[PDB]
Formats: C-alpha cells, structure tokens, sequence
C-alpha cells in the first residue's frame, strides 16, 4: 500500500482521449513532369 | 513518481513529577502516525522505574513500550506506531519515594512527535 | 542570529508483504532533507533479510543503507541524507518463504520523515 | 481527550569545514522544542574530535552535548531539549589538521529539527 505509482496522466481516467476527425495525408511532393508533358509537338513528353 | 504523504505534524510535551502512579500524557487520534516518543528524567532519582506505553481512553489496556530504570535518565522508543484505538500514551511509576540526593523534586518530561492521519498527494 | 530553515516536512508510510523482491517505497524530491527512515516487521518471520537503501528512478543504482535480519524486527537508519538524484527509497528481500509460525502473512512497514528543499529566513 | 501541541516545526542545516575552531551552527528561540540534533562527517578525517553543544548568544556558556571521534563519522544527540536561554547550537573542533587520506577537504553537516514554542489546542 501507498508505494510509488510511477503512473502518468496517461493511465489516469477522468480524462477521455479525443481524436481528430480530420486526417492530414503524408503526400506533398509534386514531380515536374506534369509541366513537361503536353499536346504540343515540341514538348519533352 | 507519485505518492500520498502526511503533511501535518504535532509535538505534545507533558510533565509529571516521578512518583508512584499512572499518568495520561499524550492523546492521539485514530490513524495518527507516531514517529517519536522520548522520555526524560530531570533530577537525580534514587530508586524506581518509569514505564511508558499505550492504553485506551477508558478501559484498562495498558502495555509498556519503554522502561527506564534510575541510571540512564533518558530513553526513546525503538519502534514506530500507527494509532489503532490505543489513543492514550501513558506512563506509570511503580517504585518511587521522595526526590533523593537533591532536596528538589524529580521531574519526568515526555515528548511525542506524531503525524496526523490526513494525507495529501504529491508527485516529484 | 539569523538563518534559513526548512519549514515543510512530510511523512511517507508504505507497506510491503515481506517476500523476495524489490519494492519502491518512498519517492523523494531533489534537495529533500531525509531525517528519519524507520523499518518495522509486523509478524513473526522465520528466515530472511530486508535491506533498505537508495536507488534511481530508472537506473540500477541500488545500495543498501539498513539491513534487518529476522530477529530484531525493527530498525532505523543511523545517518541523515540530502537527496542528490537518488530519489527512490527502496527495499529488497532476498530470502523469504511463506509467513512461518503464524499462518498469517508477514508485513513490513517503512516510514520516511523528510523535509522539503524549500527554505525560509528567520531571525530569533 | 484535549491538549495543547506544537504545530510549527523547522529544520536548520549548516555546514562547517572540520578544522580547529568554534562555529555557531543553529539559532533557536526561547521555548523552542529541540527534538533532533544530528551531526555528520562528509569525508575521511585522520585525527580529531567534534563536540556539539549549547552556548549563549554572547557569553561563554559552551557545554558539549555530543562528542564525535574520527571513526564513527556520524552521531545523534540522545536527549531532548527545551531552549532556556541557551539559544546557540555550537560545534567546536579542537584537534584537526588538513583533510587526510583524500586530498579533498572534510565537511561536517549539522541538522537541527526543532518545534517552535507556539502551541494550539486540539481535542481528539
């Protein structure tokens, strides 16, 4: 009895973790190729 | 690291005059954390013992925890105590006559340092 | 006459059931003024030792400061301590079997009286 | 069950460097309830004694209450004290040379736990 808890506010109830309805994706890169490509006769692709 | 600790502490000091009898020195609450009991003899006794112990508020539940003969004139209980219905610290002197070798009456002083049952929560 | 003194004091009491293992009894802050550590055995052990000492919150810095064999059943550390990163009072029982001679399990109670690192200035 | 108890307690900690001289460690008020005096030697002395005792603020009323030779390096007064005009706890080292066996200077730490003269009334 009454030993050191070592517990955190994590495993303390009354808190009630809330989770973000919004997801943010791990995609940001944009390769240049869409600028190269085109219907023109002189485009690189 | 988190715990509950006793944050309130009291010291009770009481004198009696070292001759045969029973004295109710210190009153303790239920759940008190008795952490020091010290008995001191002021003067030069010639014969007798002092026994301090615990007893009930009413009924005859006396049991010595520290016995002091004449010679050493000072003592401290070697043990720590949580008060469980034995809410009187008491001292009895079974053998004693007049002061002896001094002409001035012999005193006994008991100091009880105890922590109150209340607890608070602290993390370090 | 003027000085700085510690004005805040706590008592931590913790029980364990006296069989082989390591227990983290009392947590102390840095700069705490540990002035009394007392260990008590409630019951009649038959074989074993209890070693109380200091260790880190995480790493394996255990070092016994008070060893108690079966017979005396009570002890107090003879030394006073300022907490310097050794912020766990811990107790280990290396030898112990079931209660023995009683049928009722053997308890160990540790009481730690310590003063908080805070100071105030007083002149008398 | 009703009594008056001391509800205020202080701890005074003071260091000196363990060589011949007299040091005024702790100041106490009149009516203070001195319940613990502890002396500690940090280091490895080679020769000398430390005597702690009580003395007046001004006049030469020094009287040792605890003597510490080299070997044990720690001590606690066996007696409890009510401050009656002896309002200085003092320590003197009569024999001491340089640190010895270490190369690092030898420290002495004195901790005085005492209760203030104020009382409050409590019934349990």
């Amino acid at each position: 009895l009454n030993n050191i808890n070592f517990n955190n506010i994590s495993n303390n109830p009354n808190l009630g973790i809330e989770v973000g309805r919004e997801i943010q994706n791990a995609s940001w890169v944009k390769s240049p190729f869409f600028s190269i490509t085109g219907t023109g006769a002189d485009r690189g692709v | 690291m988190k715990q509950k600790v006793h944050s309130v502490s009291y010291l009770a000091k009481a004198e009696f005059e070292y001759k045969n009898g029973v004295y109710d020195l210190v009153a303790l609450p239920t759940g008190a954390e008795v952490i020091k009991i010290s008995l001191e003899v002021v003067g030069l006794p010639t014969a007798g013992h002092v026994s301090v112990g615990f007893k009930d508020e009413s009924k005859k539940n006396y049991s010595s925890i520290l016995t002091l003969p004449v010679n050493e004139t000072s003592g401290v209980v070697t043990k720590d105590y949580t008060v469980k219905s034995d809410k009187i610290v008491a001292a009895e002197v079974k053998d004693a006559l007049a002061e002896g070798s001094d002409g001035r009456p012999v005193k006994c002083v008991l100091r009880a340092l105890y922590f109150l049952p209340s607890v608070i929560e602290v993390e370090y």
